């Protein structure tokens, strides 16, 4: 049974990357996620073997909605729709939800009503170079003054989700969770695993423990 | 138009799917592949390499470069036991944490053989012998030089060679590989005599791993 | 024996190359050789007892090194291979254990969780910056996360044999070489604000001696880049 | 990468052109939108660069609605049902909810209820010249008098939509975002970029602006 | 009938998509293409003629034709800067609204070279030489005529030559393209001495650009 | 695309059909087959054997 250590077989999952809310009454509810492999540990911890990966992307999101307490009066409303745009690296960023960088031609985004299948798009490999980098022992490129190790070269994006039915009667909170899949994984130089706990989302840094559990004597 | 008829589980998000998908981001025209040194095709090539073992954790040298070093001294007992330790699988034992341990922790049931390299750090003018001693699962350990010799050993001669290998098998009272004083350390004028010795687990043949799991590593 | 490139010589009797592929080639690059291909020698560290470790990262400590740290500053990209030669000259007497590691993109962490360390106290100029036994308290703002079990990167000390690597063990061997191709994302990358390699010198089993020998040993590290290449008119 | 600037690339995208609101009680609430590209200022200034195109054309609709406030006594409306009337150049036009002009047989329609997927309909090059116009120097065509810089030998038509249910218990109104996508373009005698800021919709008129940003010395 | 199974992702609109689309008017009998002159197949057809650089904006000449002309008169220094400007791309230089600037800010990745001819706008019984000196990314600029010799360079001799071409390449302290008086302008009786140069920048390899994006020369 | 047009009797569960399904766990390599003696093809391979009959009831 050798098939099923490969490469393939060992990252091309899914998993539950993000979760966030979202309502539509308060004029600024809407959600953002910068597209990174660093937020979940237990991901985090299975890219981090490899040095350089070159991958796919594939995203599914799980839009559910849930009634906020309204005042009175019957309230009786259509389905919900969601607008889910992706920006690449380099675009313009939405502040309010009423802005023009939601209406703009590049940022390709997907439009969904309730009730059907759930709406999944495909990010091809984008970058400058010819591969990711999970670890970067220097400066940031291209810029005035650089924070230790950022690797601005690696940059996949921002997604924005939000409502796009304005409804008076009832507010509507959504909640959302993206899941994250792999595809057509390679890698190279690869890296011992990590040892100590995570500490930061940005780095690296961590407090020393020591090797592995202790017993009573050698023999 | 075409009759069609739609089978149960059809709308339904499989998180372990593969379909088709459309792509956010066609005419991109993507960066070409470059011949970067040391791709990963498979986690047995991992595997196959050596690692040192923390053989000496004893509740306070693993915050320390000591738990590495199993340590030989000149005694004047007839007999007497360098080191032992286990092979029960994931229960705290001394090859959890290793490099081979930590691919063997991400799956369920795996089975194959172990090289253990040893290493005689010590001065070149000193000399002795070491039994090597491994014990069948369902035998226990043994209690004696004399009885520890009945089974199968290899007898280690430190001043004409520097490093002998046992191979043994690892299946997900298990097996022991005790260590014996043959004779004592015999060293001369203006050399010292407590030598060291460190230890290398390996995968001596081709793995087989199946139902792929996390790893209890983390929080 | 007696290897000779450019204008200088060394003198050698294994070698372990990279992960199994030689340094090779490829506006229009250039391609100089003559002020480059030769054996670049550090100077030497003692390992006593109470020793810990070294590294150097590797387009750094060349930064000051005649008609090689020249070309860092006139031409603004470029790759690079190197040969590194390591070897400790100790008698029959002395006893101990060595293992010489060259770690690609060695990222390594402050001693302050929300900081990252300064440029100064990860490298300088061609001298070894050291571990240390103990643990770099919390207290201080920007410094380097030194202890020797964790390798300064987090990561058990013992797994570092993944990477290209030799041992050196008094009691049978005296040197060690390695040869190291180009890794990196792209083609060519700037030899300033990135530090692609990195040797590390790790003693496992110290130092030790009886009443009367010399109480030190020195290291002598040698690097000769092979195959290099710039970008410029 | 000589594919990515080719004209297919250049200008086959999508763009929200218009956006407008109708409610159904009002008796006089419907939309329209005579189909030029005159509209968005970021779309006007990439097809300015040339002088006559020719393409296909395909249009989709984002429908959503929302209830607005009703009186009282449990509101429970069925599914609301759309009707999109395109009307070809030179053709009837509506000017109530309730016209001749919505039941006749020549101008195309589409009829879409919520819940589903957006209804897209695709207008061929339509004209009886053999190209589009940007600019026009020159009087209108087949006129007592002209205004200048008109051509109307480029007309692609009006849209109008309107809802086809009567309710009394419930007042909704509905949004619609129109999205364009121009189709196996043509373009011919290329044209320099646009210079000065868009002032009206109509004509070329704008207010003179400095060539670049300067700078304090030439050196 | 036929048993189908719906994907997740199916009743969404993605704006990038490319389908199948129902004609709205089909039986039209369109009008058949003519031979128009001049077609655009790509558009870096457009960047390989020549522009006009304003080198000589200066705070108040932008408004007004002299900021396309470099002012050359006789003077009694010896050695003396005409121009110069860098080549760092997209902040306030010069190179950013000529015709090969406009399209170079439809993308973010682009890479190539330049051809800068200059000519020179005098009298025909004028002499006199100038450096056109190039300095390289991370050389700094010349601050002396002689250590701007000691690079690359061209002399150019205006009595024998009116117009000289200098190749560059230009990546997105990034250059410089200084110049310098080398003697000064020979003039006989009756002719005036205050002499103009133009500046002209084209494309003079074939360009590669990737990921389009929107244009910043906008509300 | 492709015009389809859905049949009655669509997005039903009938318990007795037989359709394609999506695999839960793909990419698990299972385990072969072995010889296991007394393999039974067809039920009537048991009624074949003899048995014993209780002709003696009554009632105690």
């Amino acid at each position: 049974s050798r098939s099923e250590s490969s490469i393939e077989n060992f990252l091309c999952r899914s998993a539950c990357v993000y979760y966030a809310t979202y309502t539509n009454n308060s004029k600024k509810g809407f959600a953002e996620w910068v597209i990174n492999t660093r937020q979940v540990a237990q991901l985090r911890r299975k890219l981090e073997l490899f040095t350089y990966l070159r991958f796919d992307l594939e995203l599914t999101f799980v839009i559910t909605s849930a009634q906020q307490p309204s005042t009175a009066s019957s309230v009786d409303a259509p389905v919900q729709t969601h607008q889910i745009m992706y920006v690449p690296p380099g675009g313009p960023v939405p502040t309010k939800v009423k802005d023009y960088a939601w209406q703009t031609s590049t940022n390709p985004s997907v439009f969904w009503t309730e009730g059907n299948a759930p709406p999944r798009m495909s990010i091809p490999f984008i970058s400058i170079g010819n591969a990711y980098s999970c670890f970067y022992d220097g400066w940031t490129q291209f810029s005035r003054n650089g924070v230790y190790g950022i690797n601005t070269l690696n940059n996949m994006g921002t997604l924005y989700m939000r409502h796009v039915n304005e409804a008076g009667q009832g507010p509507i909170k959504s909640t959302v969770r993206i899941y994250f899949k792999p595809k057509h994984v390679k890698a190279w130089v690869p890296r011992p695993p990590r040892l100590c706990q995570y500490e930061k989302q940005k780095n690296v840094n961590f407090s020393p423990i020591g090797v592995t559990t202790s017993r009573t004597d050698i023999i | 138009g075409l009759p069609v008829m739609t089978t149960p589980g059809s709308t339904q998000f499989l998180t372990s799917d593969d379909f088709q998908s459309p792509s956010a981001m066609p005419q991109f025209d993507v960066t070409p592949e470059m011949q970067i040194p040391g791709r990963v095709n498979n986690l047995m090539e991992i595997a196959e390499v050596d690692s040192v073992v923390p053989v000496n954790n004893t509740e306070d040298n693993v915050s320390s470069l000591k738990a590495y070093q199993i340590p030989v001294q000149s005694n004047s007992d007839n007999g007497k036991q360098v080191f032992g330790f286990p092979l029960q699988p994931g229960a705290n034992n001394v090859l959890n944490r290793t490099l081979l341990g930590e691919i063997l922790n991400y799956y369920t049931h795996w089975s194959g053989s172990i090289k253990l390299t040893f290493m005689f750090c010590g001065s070149a003018m000193a000399t002795g012998k070491f039994l090597l001693a491994y014990s069948p699962p369902g035998a226990g350990v043994p209690k004696n030089r004399k009885d520890a010799m009945l089974g199968t050993h290899v007898i280690w001669d430190v001043g004409l060679q520097s490093s002998c290998v046992l191979c043994v098998p690892w299946i997900s009272a298990a097996g022991y590989v005790t260590c014996w004083y043959q004779t004592n350390i015999v060293v001369p004028a203006d050399v010292q005599s407590s030598c060291d010795i460190l230890c290398f687990v390996s995968a001596c043949n081709d793995f087989s791993v199946r139902m792929l799991k996390d790893t209890p590593f983390i929080r | 024996r007696s290897i000779t490139l450019g204008n200088s010589t060394i003198t050698t009797q294994n070698v372990v190359v990279g992960y199994g592929v030689w340094p090779e080639y490829l506006d229009q690059p250039t391609q100089p050789d003559v002020a480059t291909c030769r054996f670049y020698t550090l100077e030497s560290v003692q390992w006593m007892k109470n020793s810990a470790g070294w590294w150097w990262k590797l387009p750094d400590a060349l930064s000051q090194m005649g008609l090689f740290g020249q070309n860092m500053q006139y031409h603004y990209l470029g790759r690079t291979g190197y040969t590194i030669h390591v070897q400790c000259n100790a008698s029959k007497f002395h006893q101990g254990c060595l293992l010489v590691v060259c770690v690609p993109e060695a990222e390594m962490g402050c001693s302050n969780l929300n900081n990252t360390p300064e440029f100064s106290e990860l490298s300088g100029g061609d001298s070894a910056r050291m571990f240390t036994d103990t643990q770099v308290g919390e207290s201080n703002a920007k410094k380097v996360q030194t202890a020797v079990w964790n390798a300064g990167m987090g990561v058990g000390v013992g797994n570092l044999t993944i990477f290209p690597h030799q041992w050196i063990n008094l009691r049978t061997n005296n040197s060690a070489t390695l040869v190291m191709p180009y890794i990196n994302s792209v083609p060519m990358d700037n030899m300033f604000r990135h530090n692609n390699l990195t040797l590390m010198i790790i003693p496992f089993v110290p130092l030790n001696y009886s009443e009367g020998s010399s109480p030190y040993v020195p290291i002598t590290v040698t690097i000769a880049p092979m195959c290099a290449e710039y970008n410029g008119l």
